[PDB]
RNA sequence: ACUGCAGGGGAGACUGGAAUUCCUGGUGUAGCGGUGGAAUGCGCAGAUAUCAGGAGGAACACCGGUGGCGAAGGCGGGUCUCUGGGCAGUAACUGACGCUGAGGAGCGAAAGCGUGGGGAGCGAACAGGAUUAGAUACCCUGGUAGUCCACGCCGUAAACGGUGGGUACUAGGUGUGGGUUUCCUUCCUUGGGAUCCGUGCCGUAGCUAACGCAUUAAGUACCCCGCCUGGGGAGUACGGCC
């Protein structure tokens, strides 16, 4: 579901786009929209901390319910599948049977008009949210929370999923999309299924301006700089940067995780 | 010489794990066709009853 | 309406009292779709020939249903998610 | 300093070597003296004579931990396979039963290519 | 495909006289049913290359009965194409 | 068309056990591995062995054969859903609708190619050891692409029965796979006789340069198709199409 443009211009010679074949109702819900404004990478002091940000197209925040705590046993109905410019996935408008509207990240295979349950008595279908105590082992899940009731934080980009390995006594083991075997609590909640829109990594953005619309501002290499500006800069012709590779602030490459962080007792195996 | 062609309507069944004690050997393996006297069609039904009865654990895959 | 036959292997830490009311909630998905359930024979405890998920015993139930082709593929989807069930082997009877 | 009255002896007899280990019924090794432990090096380790000295050095060192009767699990396509069961007998062990536990795959993993020697 | 109580309704509409299983009207009628039934088996299951060959034996057999029925009577040919379809 | 029947014929989804490898832990301690003989290598920072638990991928022991299926390439762990073809019997139906098929179109082992997953074992390339006058090899220890999955491309094999398809006829002997049917027939023997369809071996007439083929023809005849015209140069060049 990735359409390829014809080479009519020098800037669409290899470009592609999503087919948008799953989006129904091209406008968002009015009451579930909050404003946003770009920062250009600037913090509260007004300085660039994250480089290469800015430009951009104007956006609006869609309120995504990552909690799903307080509607256990009230069934819902998928009204629409929509677009969301903040995330790489697609969002799904659930009409609950009591009257509240919500958005969730759409799992793969959650066409319009389905029914989504929640709580401990739900069925293991794509879309349902259960505690990890009630999911059988081997099931592909997404949008898993780290702490009980703290909000879904793991595996929620497009295509990503966690495999639930096993449950011992009071902790479940999870394979995460980097290979990182993590052990989390079994009262954490997780949505059954794998996140939809799985083909968007294959999109060849065609021209330079098509990344300026998405917000990415150009990245300049350190080796074409001056030695006051970057540790790699200098050299009369062109160089490799006559030292081992570093950041612009002189930090050597290598492991940057805190060596005795508190969550080391929950990590079985680092990624490869 | 074949029991299942001689005595009619005796259903080879994967539930029946007393008929399938014979036609398998002492090591659990399926007996050959020349040592039991079956025809080709009933050796196929015996060897399908045994493979199913190993999956619902009525017979073992191996034994010593 | 094809004649089927379903063999279920239940967990040995369940008594023979909560077996016929247990799968009765599963066999109501056959009756609400138009099927018929004929013979729900229970063999009881039996020594397994090998260890199925840290168990050496098991309860053998034979279902003998006669339903639509899309409701038996629903019945073993729900049995294989219940924690009481170890194995399932759905077999037809006719040719 | 241990004392277990009944044991199990495992004999792995390959085409290059033999290894005789002796365990308890739970599967915990008492003594393991093989054909290279008894002094040999090279192609001599696969002969039947080095098997009947490997089985003696494991038998009379299992008896210092009190083992008086072993069971025998042999596996491997080796030459020294009967000369290591007969060698446990003439060192002071009652053998009882003899079983063959050669790992026989159900055509799973792919073997290495055949030798053009 | 095409159970014995399903081919009777096709023979009652295209057969000639209440027992006709052999005429080119009753055989193009049954073969157009099996071609249409086997194309749903090829929308799902794209890679069934061995049932798709049985489709081309049925297509080639139906086209020879069309060619025969357009040689012996052109009036039967027109009132059979219009009830099923050409192009 | 009706009635029976045999089968690894195909495609999709879920799923089963043995073993190989790695990981966590217990017991254990000094060798394991490999060969014609050795070394490189692994190990002494606790290997090999041995028992328990777990992760993962690929292949499916026995049945399994001289056997079945498919147009050929090929096809076997189990179950379910959809689906192609063949054989026999009845003689109910249409009434020559048949055969072959230039160009054309589809299918077509393995290696390879593109994008994306997966990666246990094996293993082009490659690295080391050995052998050797040398060893870009055989042998040994490692090991990437690849082998696997989804979707496309490629279009080649000693793709072989080195034997194109249809039909009729021309002694038999003996095994075997799939049906149907009379006799001592229920004295069971699933034995014998008859008949249609496959699959083998042996063999007369007949043919062949010989070897050999021989009712599954390379025999006796008819119909359609592709191909050959001394060996090299060469299934190469040039031109074209993909
Ligand atoms: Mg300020
Ligand atoms: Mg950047
Ligand atoms: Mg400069
Ligand atoms: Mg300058
Ligand atoms: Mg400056
Ligand atoms: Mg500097
Ligand atoms: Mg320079
Ligand atoms: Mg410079
Ligand atoms: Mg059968
Ligand atoms: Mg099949
Ligand atoms: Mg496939
Ligand atoms: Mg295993
Ligand atoms: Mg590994
Ligand atoms: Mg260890
Ligand atoms: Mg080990
Ligand atoms: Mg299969
Ligand atoms: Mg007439
Ligand atoms: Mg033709
Ligand atoms: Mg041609
Ligand atoms: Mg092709
Ligand atoms: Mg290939
Ligand atoms: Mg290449
Ligand atoms: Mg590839
Ligand atoms: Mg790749
Ligand atoms: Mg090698
Ligand atoms: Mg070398
Ligand atoms: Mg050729
Ligand atoms: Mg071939
Ligand atoms: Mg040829
Ligand atoms: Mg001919
Ligand atoms: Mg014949
Ligand atoms: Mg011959
Ligand atoms: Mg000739
Ligand atoms: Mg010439
Ligand atoms: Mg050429
Ligand atoms: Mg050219
Ligand atoms: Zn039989």
């Amino acid at each position: 579901a990735i359409r390829k443009y014809k080479p009519t211009t020098p800037g669409r010679r290899g470009a592609s786009v999503s087919d948008f074949a799953e989006i129904t109702r091209s406008t968002p819900e009015k009451s579930l929209v909050r404003p946003l404004h770009g920062r250009g990478g600037r913090n509260a002091h007004g300085r660039i901390t994250t480089r290469h940000k800015g430009g951009g197209h104007k956006r609006a925040y869609r309120m995504i319910d990552f909690r799903r705590n307080d509607k256990d046993g009230v069934n819902a109905k998928v009204a629409h599948i929509e677009y969301d410019p903040n995330r790489t996935a697609r969002i799904a408008l659930l009409h609950y049977l009591d009257g509240e509207k919500r958005y969730i990240i759409a799992p793969n295979g959650l066409s319009q008009g389905d029914v989504v349950e929640s709580g401990a008595n739900a069925d293991i279908k794509p879309g349902n949210n259960l505690p990890l105590r009630n999911i059988p082992a081997g099931t592909l899940i997404h949008a898993v929370e780290l702490r009980p009731g703290g909000g879904a934080k793991l595996a929620r980009s497009a295509g990503s999923s966690i495999q639930l390995l096993g449950k011992e006594a009071s902790y479940a083991s999870l394979r995460m999309p980097s290979g990182e075997i993590r052990r989390v609590d079994v009262r954490c909640r997780a949505t059954v299924g794998e996140v939809g829109n799985a083909e968007q990594a294959n999109i060849n953005w065609g021209k330079a301006g098509r990344m300026r619309w998405k917000g990415k501002r150009p990245s300049v290499r350190g080796v074409v700089m001056n030695p006051v500006d970057h540790p790699h800069g200098g050299g009369e012709g062109k160089t490799s940067g006559g030292r081992h590779p570093v950041s612009p602030w002189g930090k050597p490459e290598g492991r940057t995780r805190n060596a005795n962080k508190s969550s080391n007792k929950f990590i079985v195996r680092r990624r490869r | 010489k074949c029991v299942f062609c001689a005595k009619k309507d005796q259903a080879i069944d994967y539930k029946d794990t007393a008929l399938l004690r014979t036609y398998i050997s002492e090591r659990g393996k399926i007996r050959a066709r020349r040592v039991t006297g079956n025809c080709v069609q009933h050796q196929r039904d015996i060897a399908l009853a045994v493979k199913n009865a190993r999956e619902v654990a009525l017979l073992p895959f191996t034994s010593s | 309406m094809r004649p089927y036959e379903i063999m279920v292997i239940l967990d040995p830490t369940l008594d023979e009292r909560t077996v016929a009311p247990s799968l009765e909630t599963f066999l109501n998905v056959v009756r609400k779709d138009g099927g018929k359930v004929e013979k729900v024979d229970i063999w009881g405890k039996r020594r397994l020939a090998y260890e199925i998920a840290k168990h050496a015993e098991g309860i053998y139930v034979v279902i003998d249903v006669k339903a639509a082709p899309a409701t038996v593929s629903e019945l073993d989807r729900q049995l294989s998610l219940n924690e009481s069930v170890l194995r399932t082997k759905v077999m037809r009877t006719d040719k | 300093k241990k004392n277990v009255p009944h044991g199990a002896a495992h004999i792995k007899s390959t085409f290059n070597n033999t290894i005789v280990t002796i365990t308890d019924p739970q599967g915990n090794v008492i003594a393991w003296a093989s054909s290279g432990h008894v002094g040999f090096k090279g192609s001599r380790k696969s002969t039947p004579f080095a098997a009947q000295l490997a089985a003696e050095n494991a038998a009379r060192k299992a008896q210092d931990h009190g083992v008086r009767k072993v069971d025998v699990f042999v596996k491997g396509p080796g030459s020294g396979r009967e000369t290591a069961i007969r060698s446990l007998q003439a060192a002071g062990l009652e053998v009882g039963a003899i079983s063959d536990v050669t790992p026989q795959p159900h055509n799973g993993v792919r073997p290495p290519k055949r030798r053009r020697v | 495909a095409l159970t014995a109580e399903q081919k009777k309704e096709i023979l009652r509409s295209y057969g000639l006289h209440e027992t006709d299983t052999g005429s080119p009207e009753a055989q193009i009628a049954l073969l157009t049913k099996r071609i249409a039934d086997l194309t749903e088996h090829l929308k799902v299951h794209k890679h069934d290359h061995h049932s798709r060959r049985g489709l081309l034996l049925l297509v080639g057999r139906r086209r020879r009965l069309i060619k025969y029925i357009s040689q012996i009577d052109v009036e039967r040919y027109r009132s059979l194409i219009e009830r099923l379809g050409l192009r």
